[PDB]
């Protein structure tokens, strides 16, 4: 589960219950993050077995996990994910 | 030459770079002026600066600080601590922006260029508003707002002309494309106000970002922006009339190079920057300097090196920056905010750029500027140039450049997609205690206060009037303002010498004869008898000697705080023509054009008294000509109580509409022009007034065969002539509210005079002025059974408001009275 | 080494900031206003000289910290900084006794005049120069220095304070004229004047003049500049002259609060070095009495000095103590020398005080108790200077008695004279021949050798030759035909405005730019030379103005006053921006003749018309200009044809009458193919104040079939005419009123009598009902012509608080509604 | 008998005959030679004739009296001499 803590859609929740969950500015994204700071294809939330992973898929402004830039990271309960100006918290 | 002679030249060289290095800086992205750009053995010699440095190292620091992409002007600043602050931040080795910061700037350049491409591709006639060649103003503005959010400020209020406005709306204010382009046809959207929330990309804060409405009149919005920001600061209890000195509402004023140098309102607005009644704690100015003004070259636009030289008027630091360097642009923007926060003073950013397209459609700018446009045709876009520079320096990889390109395509798709989806589908009366409390306030002087001997009788007369009557005009005004403050209203009153009053009648502020200390009697009404605050306040100021900037500011203030009572007073109504652009473009028309509401009051001293054509008229006829239903209230009250009710009605009606009042001069001291206590406690505003002999006396209306309709002070002279000749066959009816015409009240009043055989509109003004041009035409139309055959009695038509001779005035005045009773 | 670095920085500190410590305030209101001791006798190398620190300090304190505060290190030109430095950092020669006695004589005349004014009349306190009398020897020193440079004229602009004093003691006007039928006060506080100044010690004379002005402070500033520029062009001096002397000098006076608060000050300074507006430098004098009515300087400005705006153009600023008339006269001479050397503005801030209150019965201690308790201790400037001369031994007690007798005599001179005084339209042809049209057309193709025309400009040049010989003359060419024929007849034509060289609507091309070199070519300048090679005396002065309305309109009004024989035209980008110059329109253009007898022939060109471009790109506010009009003040027109515009301009330029002309000019009508004129309209016609449809004047139209008359003005005529042609509406006629003011009453009556079967009349206009010509015509036409216009109805847009709707779709719907109503 | 011709001043070209013992020159309206300017004192100079000899005398003016551009208290005049009284320049002729 992902809850938006910062952004125009603050308080919005998104369920992570698929192998791949796309997050970006593309209107067909599983998590549509509508802002100029978010690339059309920005990140993906990948589920393999019991672990949830965030993957940057070539965005301009990058993907941050707990205020650190990442290419890919294994997510853990309470982690903050930053996609453009959006700040999301990952919950179990 | 010895070491002593060498030193003297080194210190002079250091001063030469600090003073004039900006003249050699690489600030022009077009490099149009080619001519723009101690011995060699002295380079390795050390010199005291309390450091020791080689001349080559001194030169290196000076050239990097003053001669690269930033031209700094600051040695004109008179405050040495301000010069030192700039010197310390400019004469240091700078830390290169991180890759994340560079990519963020690129993301903003991507959004700026994608928006311009959309605008120029989807619609016709957008070329004139194009930001192409000046796109770096978007990451610059973003850096200003982000730095304000970094200081934890509350709001940034923007004023700007058309160029890049829709770009700013989307990429700075954050308005959705579906709202910006909603029913898009230039468009009215280029003039409308907006509000949004800015979220820091790298920090913890948010800040409100707004944009004020404006006409096509370049720079006219500058003082409106200042007043609006001040009104918001006063509400947030920040700044000059606030408990904190953060000035947490920031004006961000955008300009063009030709307009900034040529429009006098720029100087008038800069002149307000440190005034107690007008300061906003410093404005951030951005000049989009594309080194052209339509077809006009800078040499025909200004008489100085820079378009920003007017800002030297108030010792503002000036930063000339190369628009092809978005990192230098963002850095200058952050430094400007830091300086504004440290010293609460204006900072000017001159962004040197170019205008890629012609000024209008079909316009080939090589017709008048062939050299500039042959150079522009070789320029690559700001985004492609910045992307290539990042690759060249190795700041980003080719894979990251491809990421940036895909981001740009996505920015383009986002706007085309959304627009594609959009195209598819109350009593004003007060009790006796209230009058007495305002009267008593005039004598509740601080302990040890020494009233001037000529002011003391005014204070005592006000207590006397409050309890016994014969209330004069000046006291009735303070009774209105004072009762509003006691009811919790903020009252802001200003104008030239408005604290004392031009005619020494107001005394809103009294000055201690021995110490110069000030006392404001109406401020005592901000506190209830029990000691609790009412929430009300009296903000009274003497303005600068301006009409355009001052009227603009008061309009702006009323827009920023709709709950405030805002009054601007002209010295004589004859000088309000200096603010004609604010009257025409904002006050009279802003509601119909932009849905922007204002409750601003204009007080215009008016009346024919033989003091000449510049001390006689507030041009009633011009304000009546501008009027249309629901735009303004226009009045000329004849009694102090009717003025009192007019102001209280205006302040309590819950309607935001400007009020124009033609106020008296000699009628201030006319002993017949006084009001009874009953008029304040048991009456209301009277749009139409009858003679007291009919309402309070034993006068017989049925004896009247000639009706004299009039407005203002000439009423008293007409009434005196009627009393003198004992003329019961003549009645005088006053129209107190000139607009909207009180049609119903006027018809009901005239029906009370059944034997009237002739009607005359009597006025002091020339036949082509005053209320006759509009009333002569409108009254027979809206009331044909009352006003068909209506004739005029006035001064002859004149090219000026009056004669320049007081003797001619007196002869003409007597002629009107003689004709009225002939 | 560390000591030299300190000494050099100390020298720079005095040059940059010594003015902040100078003894400039005669009231000394601010008390807080004002390397070791062993270093005082150490020698240091200075620019190459060797001087003791005490001697360096002595030169610096004398140059920068005595009665003169010098501001010049802000100047970007180093040669200008060096010039000031050399004249300020030298030991000055004390004035001779004759010079000191001459200054005293001028202080005697200044104070004697003020005593007279305050003793003989009531209500003169507001205009008092008491406490600022030193401005008279200062102004005298400015004019004497201009005469020393052998210049032709000094033209003064100033507000009311000390005006009658200036009239008498500077301009040299006799008391019998100044005080004639004496009563803002008397009208003489606003009138213009001319006189001849004779040097007391030199061989020259110089004309001195004073321009008229309203009470609107600083509004006259750009009018002064225009007048000076027009006089300079006449004398072949300055920018458009064979010499670079700028031999006509603007002397601009101001008050401290107005100089800092009025935007027109910055707008006017901004013209100072422009090719179309420069006058070779203005001498500014600020009468800084450190008060503005009841307002303290802290509420008047956001800067240290009231003069800080002049830093905009890098002007040197001299703050001088008004209690030191020698320093004041010296600063005045240095200012003239600097203006002569660099052709740039100089500002003199004269610090003084206001002895009396700003109004009668007004005690200024009510609002400024501290300042006025100090002023009450101040002795008069004259008594103080007389006593100082005695104390220093410059004059003997016998000479002080001479000076006192002189003062008493100056007093008697004015009282005696006043007591004695108290005891006692050409209408010649505007038509031109075919050769004249062809010559102006051919000029557009007579390009300099090697000139490369822009490919989009070349067809315009060729079309003008084609139109000149074959007809269908468009609006833009008809204008240049008018201006060109006037230049060929020997007239000076000055045309300016925003982007006026090319034209806002890319229609004028008065100046064409070489595609390869940027060199300029002006086709109409070829008309300043006759076919035989002799000059006509005519000239074409065409410029792109600064982005100003107030200063630019003021300048053009001023220019026409300065040269009544010039054709002067100012063009608004859109007529909607002329409200920025409302103070010039109201205070000068529309009213100056009736108030001051000051005449102006200035032309205002205001692009006007409802085309759906919004409320700031639609109206020049015809209604405001018609409201301002009164008989003989202005001509107001809205021509519908290029030939009628041509004749209107030629009538205006050749009538020998100095009266402003207001023209509501077209935008889309510039390219309206029906809005073209035949050659015969230029060669065999004249200006037509009222126009009928050509089918009645030239065709076979039957006026007797007309039952509905449509009276209108401007471009809507063509839309009305095309709707009449489409529907073959013989029952409807369209009459145009080309001259809106003065109303062509007799011509309009004679025209309407030609339609005997008319049963209804309508005034048709694009403008909202409360705008355009309807508010004045709806009221005036039924009164001046009751047998023709009783029952006259209006067809227009509904009344609006703005000139138009902000929607082009709403515009188009409203435009069609007017046409449908007119033919309903 | 001698003559004074004004060469500089608003009354340039004006002639004054010197044919009496004292001829007053000043700003006083009763002067024999009325020189109306602020630079001229009420009592400025006198032209005194005695035995065919003409003399100019300064009688306590503020701006002085000049003879051939040299300041004087008194001077014996000779044909062609220039006398300066305030801004006025007069030539003395025989
Ligand atoms: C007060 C005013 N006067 C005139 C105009 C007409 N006008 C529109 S754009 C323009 C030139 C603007 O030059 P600049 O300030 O450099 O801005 P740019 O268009 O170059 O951004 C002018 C004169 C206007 N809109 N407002
Ligand atoms: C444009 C304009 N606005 C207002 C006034 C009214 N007014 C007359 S005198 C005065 C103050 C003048 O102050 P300052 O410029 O210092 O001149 P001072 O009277 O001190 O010589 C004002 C506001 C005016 N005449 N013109
Ligand atoms: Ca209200
Ligand atoms: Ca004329
Ligand atoms: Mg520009
Ligand atoms: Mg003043």
């Amino acid at each position: 589960l992902l809850v938006v803590k910062r952004g125009p859609n603050a308080g919005s929740r998104f369920l992570l219950d698929q192998p791949t969950t796309s997050a970006g500015r593309h209107p067909d994204s599983d998590i549509f993050l509508d802002d100029v700071t978010v690339s059309r294809r920005h990140a993906e939330f990948r589920l393999e077995g019991g672990e949830f992973q965030v993957v940057d898929v070539g965005s301009l402004n990058g993907t941050y996990v707990n205020r650190e830039p990442v290419d890919s990271a294994v997510l853990a309960n309470g982690d903050e994910v930053q996609i453009g100006k959006f700040r999301l918290v990952f919950l179990t | 030459d010895s070491i002593e002679d060498k030193n003297a030249r080194v210190i002079e060289l250091i001063a030469a770079y600090r003073n004039r290095g900006h003249l050699m800086a690489d600030i022009d992205p077009l490099r149009l002026d080619n001519t723009r750009f101690l011995t060699l053995w002295d380079l390795d010699r050390e010199f005291k600066v309390v450091q020791r440095k080689k001349l080559r190292d001194i030169l290196s620091v000076l050239r990097d600080a003053y001669c690269r992409h930033v031209g700094v002007e600051y040695t004109h600043i008179l405050e040495p601590e301000q010069q030192r602050w700039i010197q310390e931040r400019v004469e240091t080795k700078h830390d290169k922006p991180t890759v994340a910061e560079q990519k963020y700037i690129l993301s903003k350049l991507n959004a700026a260029e994608a928006f311009e491409t959309f605008l120029q591709t989807k619609y016709v006639g957008q070329k004139r508003f194009s930001l192409e060649g000046a796109e770096t103003v978007i990451p610059m503005m973003d850096a200003v707002i982000d730095q304000c959010a970094e200081h934890g400020l509350d709001e940034v209020v923007i004023a700007m002309p058309h160029r890049g406005r829709l770009n700013v709306l989307a990429n700075i204010v954050g308005k959705p494309y579906s709202q910006i382009f909603s029913e898009f046809e230039g468009d009215v959207k280029y003039h409308l106000g907006a509000t949004g929330t800015y979220i820091q990309m790298f920090g913890d804060n948010d800040i409100e970002v707004s944009l004020t409405a404006n006409p096509s009149h370049l720079e006219a919005v500058d003082p409106v922006l200042e007043g609006l920001v001040r009104a918001k600061q006063d509400l947030l209890d920040t700044g000059e009339e606030g408990s904190d000195n953060r000035f947490s509402v920031v004006p961000l004023m955008l300009h063009g190079d030709a307009a900034f140098a040529g429009q006098g309102v720029v100087a008038e607005t800069l002149n307000l920057a440190l005034l107690r009644g007008y300061r906003t704690g410093g404005t951030i100015h951005i000049v989009v300097n594309n080194q052209i003004g339509f077809t006009t070259a800078p040499t025909d636009s200004r008489s100085s090196e820079y378009c920003t030289d007017v800002a030297k008027m108030i010792g503002a630091p000036i930063f000339h920056v190369n628009g092809d360097d978005p990192e230098a642009c963002a850095w200058v923007a952050r430094l400007a905010v830091d300086f504004r926060q440290a010293f609460k003073k204006d900072v000017v950013i001159d962004m040197l750029c170019y205008r890629r397209r012609g000024h209008n459609e079909g316009d080939d700018p090589s017709m008048t500027q062939p050299y500039m446009y042959d150079v522009i045709d070789t320029k690559r876009g700001s985004r492609k140039a910045y992307t290539e520079a990042l690759i060249g320096r190795g700041d980003i990889s080719m894979k990251e450049a491809e990421d940036a390109l895909r981001d740009y395509q996505g920015q383009l798709e986002a706007v085309f997609n959304e627009v594609r989806e959009l195209e598819k589908h109350l009593a004003t009366a007060v009790d006796k205690a209230m009058l007495q409390r305002i009267g008593d306030a005039h004598l509740a002087l601080p302990e040890g206060f020494t009233v001037h001997p000529r002011v003391r009788p005014v204070l005592e007369k006000r207590r006397e009037m409050a309890y016994e009557g014969r209330i004069d005009w000046a006291f009735a005004e303070l009774l209105a303002l004072g009762s509003l403050i006691a009811e919790g209203k903020l009252v802001r009153l200003s104008g030239q010498d408005t604290q004392r009053g031009t005619f020494t009648q107001r005394h809103a502020v009294i000055v201690d004869r021995k110490t110069g200390e000030e006392f404001t009697p109406l401020q005592l009404l901000a506190t209830n008898p029990d000691g609790t605050p009412t929430g009300g306040k009296f903000l009274v100021y003497n303005s600068a000697l301006s009409e355009f900037a001052a009227v603009g500011f008061e309009y702006g203030y009323s827009v920023g705080n709709p709950d405030a009572m805002v009054l601007w007073e002209a010295q004589f109504g004859d000088f309000v023509n200096g603010a004609q652009s604010i009257i025409d473009e904002f006050i009279s028309s802003g509601e119909a054009k932009w849905g922007q509401l204002s409750d601003v009051v204009l007080l215009l001293p008016h009346g024919h008294e033989g003091q000449g054509p510049d001390h006689t008229s507030g041009r009633i006829e011009r304000f009546l000509q501008l009027w249309a239903e629901g735009s303004m209230t226009i009045a000329m009250p004849s009694t102090p109580a009717n003025y009192f009710h007019l102001l209280r009605r205006h302040g309590k009606d819950g309607i935001q509409r400007p009020l124009i009042v033609f106020t008296p001069k000699s009628m201030l001291r006319n002993k017949a022009a006084v009001s009874d206590i009953r008029d304040f406690t048991e009456s209301k505003f009277r749009s139409v007034l009858e003679e007291p002999m009919y309402t309070d006396g034993e006068g017989d209306r049925n004896k009247v065969t000639r009706l004299l309709l009039t407005s203002g002070k000439i009423y008293y002279e007409l009434a005196a002539r009627k009393a003198k000749e004992n003329r019961e066959d003549v009645a005088i009816v006053r129209i107190e509210q000139l607009a909207p015409l009180p049609r119903r009240r006027l018809a009901e009043t005239l029906d009370r005079y059944p034997n009237v055989k002739e009607k005359f509109w009597v006025q002091e003004e020339p036949a082509n002025q005053g209320a006759w041009p509009s009333f002569g035409l409108t009254l027979p139309e809206i009331l044909p059974d009352h006003f068909t055959g209506l004739k005029r009695i006035s001064r002859r038509a004149m090219s000026a408001p009056s004669s320049g001779s007081s003797k001619v005035h007196a002869v003409e005045q007597q002629e009107i009275l003689d004709t009225a009773f002939g």
